[PDB]
């Protein structure tokens, strides 16, 4: 029953800033870990494969690290597209958990 | 390669000397995938010999996928049964579990090798040995779909059925060995993909070091379980051996019969002790291999395996070298068929000549330059090269070393046979001391009153 | 091209019975075990269980016990839910899923309202 | 899957349950044929690369036809011998007779799958897996020999040697193997094939379906023997099996030593049962496979078979619930080597720690969870993952079930250990009672008089 | 082609005896050579599909290389041990020695043959199998190093990779076996270079016609050691036997237990005789092959192996006449197991039918023709075909020849069962008499005391 | 011995009709049997390989039928060319016999 | 292409000794084992027995032993056979044959009458 | 193509030490041990030994034992001579080889004078 | 320690003559020979692989002979290249020897 928490419930900032969202895992999940993003109204579409490898299709301005039990996603720049909520999920075992959600909106 | 050798005379036994240790103790259990492809129906019409040999290749691909996916749903008797693939079964139960492959698959994303945690807490060490969806895929589905089906080079067949013989020689290994293949193969594990896997094991550089000089004798070691095929990838298990304990002094014993040599066929009384084979020595404690043919030899080194084997204490050293010693009771076996017979050793041959045959043994040059007598005698492999007993030609092995000979009594002449207990297999020399006493208390007994 | 196709919108009353489906086209559908996730509006989501594409088996999260039954047509390539006694709390939008390399693969939700 | 098991303490052994049985309890001789062609002499000048590889491939096709026509011209020790290719000789020295082989070859003429009655009154199932001749004559005969050996494309090479690939591995198998193979490889009866002869044997559906779903462990238990090229076919038998009986109670005997465990190294002695092994249930009587190594074993079921075992009664079971009922002579071996070991069964470990060894039972998470003492002990797999006995660390299987523990005493401890016969292998209770009595009778006696 | 069978009910069991022998006596090592080539590192850029080829192609030859020099760098347990690579492994230490290689390469120059004569005086019959040297450097060297690796045509890329495919397949089989391979493959040395290496061997002509018609009994009797990789050649000693002694009477005997047919299940007794297996005849003295299993057996001849025999006298082939004889002790074992069993013979089956066991003959049109009775029996093979012993179905083998019937009485109904020694398993008739005579010795002391 | 009788020792017909001409054995030939015709003086020519699998070469107005114990060829129409004496032999086991022959002429 | 050419006609006298040749091209003679069929004015069609080609071993009908004999040379591709002691009754026509799929295949005849 | 080439010409005093070295070229150096062989003025040619190109363990003629030491260097592929204590008598040429197949391949000589 | 002596020490011939050399070994040295020529300050170059095929490259004058203790180098023919001094050596087993040496100037 790991259960996942996101520091930054709420979040603001410019379109040409550099921000950082993070997720803390009470327990041990080695690697596994990914952030989907939905936008208004729509299913949630994964970011990145793992807590490092991003996923082919998105931009190159996502990067994620971390291990263990820190893992931080970082949007290395805002557009109109970067904007919605942001969830994390580790894989590790079952049950599966999210984050509380992360929701990003203009400055 | 200090190989040396002992003959005693006084038991008829012989013991090698300079060898060295590589004992199996434990098991590590890789996981070894393969990325398979869906080949979606070729809605293609057209039969050029070209696509005729690409639709027969595809389909003996989808051949070996389906026979997977079948496949998946004189002291031995001491040893002790024990399951050799125990851990392989465990972590194919653990990647049958839900989420267990999809975690391998998403660490063997953008690498070829990586270290999975399996939720059970062991660390597996995955690889990918092989990507056959890739080529699939990428090169033959646009031409087999778009164009209707027309190849314009005749490369291409070729390099689909290079890619795809080893799984099909996979897929025959497993429908032959029933899914547990043993050795593992060219074809599940080469030689650099096996190297690759030592140099990653958890295990002290010396051992890397012996596995990476002597991979053939760990592909004789080990088992390839097959796993499963689930979430469109092919995973079978390696259970490759890790060697605890290294670098120790093994000896062998070879024994042979110590018979009396009396004329007639009657009267005559044999002895012959029971505790042949590799001895080695590991913690405190001496572990002892009784077939001599689980344990593999090397130059110098004795690649032996703990499954088959007991612990015992130096004492069995201390019989070695005395056999009347009272910290150890040495386990000899009694008979009465004078039957002649020579165990070719490492450095010599013992020979033993009762009845009326004719033993001898013989160079190559000269000729027969040793005529043996009545009892079991030993020669070394400085001046022979074969050794000829009755109508069986041994030839002996030209190892290099320092031979010896230990002369001494046979201890046969110490058992007067009016009542030397005649028939055993597991006897020793207490029990046999014992039933002698008891024999003679029925005598003294049977004579006093 | 994985693609996974899900039923329309729906609107029930408390104490009935209803039954969500999910189309899954672009591979062999016996390969990934289905996962369903219950979203909700101003909460987080919830993933509640999976159910095995070749024995049928399912499995369902503590929080999803008792009513939530999971069942499919290996021919028709489908699977499909159902929600017996809606609750005004079964309110929301539920998602089928399977595993993609890491991530999950979310098909259009059906938000499937409980009112009287 | 509702394996269970049942340790019994008063003896040291322990029973699995939830098995299930095939039994092979005959034989189905089939016959496999491939037309063969002629090689007329190509009389046909020039060496283009292409007709060299043709040339090459049928000159391994000729070697191939030469070779074969060249390869045609504790209780084990109670088990009875018996000839295994017994019905595969007789059919093959069936088929040397005249006109044999002229009927076979008209019944598979349109079809690739008959069944032709031979003249002595079996009904055979013959089949064409291959067809050599049609490919060799139509295409290659006129290329080579009209236009004076011009060929135009390469793929007509490749595809001449993807056909000639599986009679040249048939013919490496023969070689190798004396012309007698088991078991079947993929080269011999390929899968569909295999399954196209099932489902054509005159047997019950349920038959059908066990054999079906178990093809693997049909090829590792039936022989493919060479039979004739005559009247230019090549004909060989595959002696498939038939399991007669079907889905009745197995259960496996795991045995260990018990042995007492006093302070010392002598005044101890050992006792072991031997009647360890798979036993089943055909008809009234328990089948009994002393080797457990005759019977593979699956899921659930044990394809065993009837030429290694023993026929007994029901008796044996109840051994296994009591040893001293009077309704069977339970088999026991007695010793007096206290040498530690332990037995891994199927939902758990026996383990015998006698003298001074060290065993433990393992976790993984955790670790050393159990410290056995002396005596012989048994854990199961739920809280166990490796048993270490001595320097032999064990492995234990993680199948699920109920495992049990039936306390008692180790009835060793009734013997008094100086009348306790201490050298035997195939004794029993009776035995030692009888030997035990007239002892006893010899020491009054003795002190009477 | 005469074989004939005599049953002898006295002792229940059955000579079959119109055999011949091929005895392998001795070995005769010989040395295979593959002229390799040394791979110059291939400086072309440019990665056309032929290219792509050849470079994989020249990749695992390399690989095979490397991974070659890498591999280089009831009466069994009185046989007695010896080692069977013992000749191979003398010539390769020989070959190991500086100046042997260049000596054997200067030989084998012009012609693929040549006799050698090592330095310490072995005459050693060299051979030159496989010439990849010339293919690799002639043809591809050029193409891939003057026009800037610009490959024509397609058929060059099937030429190199066929003529590879042994020397890969060799490193496979090297790299499994673990550089000692038995029996020696088609992939060693074929058909026709086995038979042209046996008609170069220093024999009579009558080993040379029989090692040519039995060459599938010559590869399963040899060994294939490998020896060396130096001054660019790769060398593997093949290890061929030859047979001195040929075309002399061979008898099998066939042995049962032949127990009381008491109507309980105590008061019994059984007896068994343990000298089962091929007898021949070599010179003066008759060759025992205790396993039976060593010895293939041909139409008519059975090429057995002396390194697995035992010499005796023709005083064997008297116990086989009659078993009170005095100038043998006949080797029989005690038991007191009445166990139903039959051993398929050549010319028919004995049938040991004792207890509550349901035996019967059975053939194939009418049915069940006779049913046995308590006691041990024999059937011919004339009008039987499957024979059927409680639930173990026995077939018979239809080899045609002149099976007897000895009638006698069972010697068993001559030991009273108050006194029958019932433990033993190397006893004989002597012994077991000196048995009974001090036990009745012991009942007359006690009670006329 | 298992020795053949036909029914039709003689026959006549025209050229139009379908005849049919009966081969009874003296025992079980499960499926063994062919049907050779002689024409003016030469050397019998077969029909069929089999009961019923009639031989390449000739025409598809023979038809043959049968098994066991009772066999039928049947000419579906007469011709100038079918015109001779019809044999038929078993080849199921040695000594192989033939049918006492049926000549067909004119009608 | 399968050809099995006999010798020609002939005309001898009772009591007389006769060898009937076979000439067989167009397959490895020693696959198929030869079969001989005789004729009879009038009769019909008697099977007389068959010789194997690779031993020589030959084989009589019960009706054609004591006198017919068969032979045939492997290198020479060919086979015969040998009616001693002519009667008036051995008149008719000699056939040799071999095993086709299901039938035999017939080369032409040789005439053989024995008359004085 | 395969070459030996070897040092140049030298001029030393007795009792000095001198090293020759011969560079192997055309062929893998690890293949063939290298065999030294000197002449002599109006003499005949002399074979002193060889060293193994895998250990590097060299042997010796017993007419050249106690000072000749031979040396190389895998790495660089090239195998060089050292003899210990020039002497009046030490004057020559020395030749280095391999095997071909049945003869050697001598690379130019190095004229070792030792006057004073 | 086989020591090989030639016979002609010496040696003297015209411009046409065919002259022979012969080697005398000490020991049976089966077939295993070689004939070296050095020219004026040369390293000896190989003419015969063993005692009867000679060595690619060199002229088919050269025709050696012999088995075991008694070798024949025959040069068919001179010329003007054929002068220098002629050895022989064999390479049975070590320690390898050579011949005395064979001088050939003109006549
Ligand atoms: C001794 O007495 C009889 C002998 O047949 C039998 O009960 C058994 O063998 C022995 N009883 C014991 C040892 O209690
Ligand atoms: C007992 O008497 C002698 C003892 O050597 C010998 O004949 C044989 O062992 C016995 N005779 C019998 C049992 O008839």
């Amino acid at each position: 029953d790991i259960q996942m928490t996101q520091s930054p419930a709420s979040l603001s900032a410019s379109v040409g800033e550099t921000v950082t969202i993070t997720c803390r895992s009470s327990g041990n999940i080695h690697n596994f870990l990914t952030w989907y993003q939905q936008k208004q109204g729509k299913s949630p579409q994964f970011l990145v494969y793992n807590a490092k490898t991003l996923a082919d299709g998105v931009s190159s301005r996502f990067s994620g690290s971390g291990s263990g039990t820190q893992f931080s996603l970082k949007i290395n720049s805002l557009q109109p597209e970067d904007f919605g909520i942001y969830y994390c999920q580790h894989f590790w075992t079952t049950p599966y958990t999210f984050g509380g959600g992360t929701k990003l909106e203009i400055k | 390669q200090n190989i040396t050798e002992e003959f005693y005379q006084s038991t008829c036994s012989a013991v090698s000397k300079g060898y060295l240790s590589a004992l199996r103790t434990g098991w590590y259990t890789s996981v070894i995938t393969i990325e398979l492809s869906n080949i979606k129906e070729n809605k293609c019409n057209g039969t050029d010999a070209k696509v005729k040999l690409i639709k027969q290749e595809l389909d003996k691909y989808k051949n070996a996928v389906t026979e997977l996916q079948l496949l998946m749903q004189f002291l031995g008797f001491l040893l002790g049964v024990g399951s050799a693939i125990a851990s392989g079964v465990a972590v194919c139960k653990v990647l049958h579990l839900e989420g267990e492959v999809n975690k391998i698959k998403s660490a063997l994303l953008s690498t070829n090798k990586a270290v999975v945690s399996l939720s059970n807490g062991v660390s597996v060490l995955t690889f990918k040995v092989l990507d056959l969806k890739n080529y699939i895929d990428k090169q033959l589905l646009p031409i087999l779909n778009k164009q209707s089906c027309s190849i314009s080079n005749i490369e291409t067949v070729i390099e689909f059925q290079q890619k795809n013989n080893r799984l099909l020689e996979i897929t025959r290994e497993f429908s032959v060995n029933a899914g547990v293949t043993t050795p593992v193969s060219t074809y599940m594990l080469t030689n650099s993909e096996l190297l690759s896997l030592i140099n990653d094991m958890p295990i002290t550089n010396d051992q890397k070091k012996l596995m990476s000089n002597n991979v053939q004798i760990v592909r004789q070691q080990s088992y390839s379980i097959m796993c499963i095929i689930k979430e469109e990838v092919l995973a079978y298990v390696v259970q490759l051996p890790l060697y605890g304990v290294i670098d120790t002094p093994c000896w062998k014993l070879h024994t042979s019969p110590l018979c009396t040599t009396n004329t007639k066929e009657g009267s005559n009384i044999c002895l012959t002790r029971t505790d042949r084979g590799w001895y080695c020595d590991n913690a405190g404690s001496v572990s002892f291999f009784p077939q001599a043919e689980t344990c593999k030899v090397q130059s110098n080194r004795v690649f032996c395996d703990t499954m088959n084997s007991l612990t015992l204490p130096s004492e069995v050293n201390l019989c070695n070298v005395d056999i009347f010693n009272p910290k150890y009771d040495c386990k000899i076996m009694t008979s009465k068929t004078d039957v002649s017979s020579s165990v070719i050793t490492s450095l010599g041959a013992i020979v033993s000549c009762y009845g009326k045959t004719k033993c001898t043994a013989s160079n190559k040059n000269r000729g027969i330059i040793k005529t043996f007598s009545n009892g079991c005698d030993y020669v070394s492999n400085k001046g022979v090269d074969t050794v000829s007993v009755g109508n069986t030609l041994y030839y002996v092995n030209k190892q290099e070393g320092k031979s010896l000979y230990v002369k001494g009594e046979p201890i046969i002449n110490f058992y007067d046979p009016l009542v030397f207990p005649s028939d055993e297999f597991d006897a020793s020399i207490s029990q046999v001391n014992e039933k002698i006493n008891q024999s003679l208390a029925f005598i003294r007994k049977s004579d006093e009153l | 091209q994985i693609q996974l196709v899900q039923s329309g919108p729906e609107l029930k009353k408390p104490g009935e019975t209803v039954k969500i489906s999910c189309k899954a086209s672009g591979y062999t559908f016996t390969d990934y075990s289905m996962h369903w996730l219950k979203q909700a509006p101003g909460k987080g989501l919830k993933w509640m269980g999976w159910i095995t594409t070749e024995t049928g088996e399912p499995t369902y999260a503590d929080d999803f016990k008792g009513r939530f039954a999971f069942s499919l047509e290996t021919s028709a390539s489908t699977a499909y839910l159902q929600i017996n006694n809606l609750k005004n709390e079964d309110t929301g939008i539920y998602f089928c899923a399977r595993y993609y390399y890491g991530p999950f693969y979310w098909g259009q939700g059906t938000l499937v309202t409980v009112s009287t």
